[PDB]
């Protein structure tokens, strides 16, 4: 059973599929799994995502960079975060963004679209729970969407470091077909379901040890319908049990080697510690950020 | 020299009856920790809950300066450990009590330096 992992990767081989894009229709919809007490769920999704994070290769070095965008809640606070700074080691850079005003954990927070943030530096690690409520028309074609998916995927070919990895929030109907496609440019990736919330069609899509170049062509269309059909297929049980060790929570701080290397320079030997997680390519300088804002 | 002062007005809500704030963001943890006040990761004790620091601040919460001349949160980016006893207003807590700058333990919640 996979009731004591912290959620279910996509199999293999659903990703080699060719399927068409049907209505996401899950057994366990009504459910919710029963949270420790007074623990939020998106502090246990956090939990269970960093749990799974925990198990590849992510290059950690020292500085480590870490952007999350969608931070906020509705309440006003940042739980997500949080967890992102319990998880990573002591003294990572995190940088936090959300449309709508919260207070935060992180080293730096900017308040506005997405589109509106800029950031100097490149980053080791990209987390997103940015969604739109209004993506869930069920009585219409479920179409590749843009809006903030059009700035992530740009901001990971122009600001994610070579080695680095991202972990983006979509669901049926929030998905985007160039950020599928961008997975074939890490050395792995999955679409990954907490457990917590597997009554939902959200999933993390992955991308582990970035190569800033395709290692597989992606047909984006194609693969989110694959990542229907095995959500569909494959009914996942609610389970709150990883959330209850957390002994080996935090992340192993492996002193991954940085190294400012322009293009030419990355040989097959390069490429190949990229793909292990035993190497970061962007500049150590300082890391200086900023929020666009439009005057009248 | 006026000056509003949320705090008094936070502990005398609180006198009145008033619900605590509420959705501070707890956090999961082995409570096997030091059980140390306010620590750069979640370290509570058996007998205590480990919170986001950000969000147990009144000052941070209320949207409102931070009481000193450089505006500065010694809660902001850390954990803070509230006795499970009094884990249902951590705002009010870490407003009402003091850490001992030997122990790192609250005072009377942990510090034993006065023994
Ligand atoms: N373009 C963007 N730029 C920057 N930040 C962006 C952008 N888009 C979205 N975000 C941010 O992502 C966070 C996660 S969405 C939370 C949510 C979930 C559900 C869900 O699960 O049903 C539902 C809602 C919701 C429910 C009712 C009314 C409503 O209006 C919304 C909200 C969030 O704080 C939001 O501000
Ligand atoms: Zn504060
Ligand atoms: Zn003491």
């Amino acid at each position: 059973s996979q009731a004591w992992q912290p959620g279910v990767a996509m199999p293999n081989l659903y990703k080699m599929q060719r399927m068409l894009l049907e209505k996401c229709d899950l057994q366990n919809y009504g459910d919710s799994a029963t949270l420790p007490k007074g623990i939020m769920m998106n502090v246990a999704k956090y939990t269970q995502l960093c749990q799974y994070l925990n198990t590849l290769t992510l290059a950690v070095p020292y500085n480590m960079r870490v952007i999350h965008f969608g931070a906020g809640s509705d309440k006003g606070v940042a739980p997500g975060t949080a967890v992102l700074r319990q998880w990573l080691p002591t003294g990572t850079l995190l940088v936090d963004s959300d449309l709508n005003d919260f207070v935060s954990d992180a080293d730096s927070t900017l308040i506005g679209d997405c589109a509106t943030v800029h950031t100097a530096n490149k980053w080791d690690l990209i987390i997103s729970d940015m969604y739109d409520p209004k993506t869930k028309n069920v009585t219409k074609e479920n179409d590749s969407k843009e809006g903030f998916f059009t700035y992530i995927c740009g901001f990971i070919q122009q600001k994610l470091a070579l080695g680095g990895s991202v972990a983006i929030k979509i669901t049926e109907h929030s998905w985007n077909a160039d950020l599928y496609k961008l997975m074939g440019h890490f050395a792995w990736w999955t679409a990954f379901v907490t457990n917590v919330n597997a009554s939902s069609s959200e999933a993390f899509l992955i991308g582990c040890n970035y190569l800033g170049k395709p290692r597989e062509q992606i047909d984006g269309y194609v693969m989110h319908a694959n990542y229907i059909f095995w959500r569909n297929t494959n009914p996942i049980q609610l389970s709150s049990y990883s959330l209850f060790d957390m002994s080996k929570f935090p992340l192993k701080l492996r002193g991954t080697a940085v190294m400012s290397l322009k293009e030419g320079q990355i040989n097959d030997m390069i490429l190949s510690l990229l793909s292990k997680g035993r190497l970061i390519i962007r500049e150590n300088n300082r890391v200086v950020i900023s929020s666009d804002v439009l005057v009248n | 020299a006026f000056a509003v002062d949320a705090a008094k007005a936070y502990k005398d809500y609180l006198a009145s009856g008033g619900q605590p704030i509420t959705n501070c963001v707890k956090m999961l943890c082995t409570h096997t920790g030091t059980g140390q006040a306010i620590t750069v990761t979640p370290e509570a004790n058996m007998d205590q809950e480990s919170f986001g620091g950000a969000s147990c601040c009144l000052y941070c919460r209320c949207h409102i300066d931070h009481p000193n001349p450089k505006g500065f949160c010694d809660l902001k980016g850390k954990y803070v450990q509230i006795p499970t006893t009094c884990a249902n207003d951590p705002v009010g807590f870490t407003l009402k009590n003091t850490v001992c700058t030997v122990c790192g333990m609250w005072k009377g919640y942990g510090c034993s330096c006065d023994q």
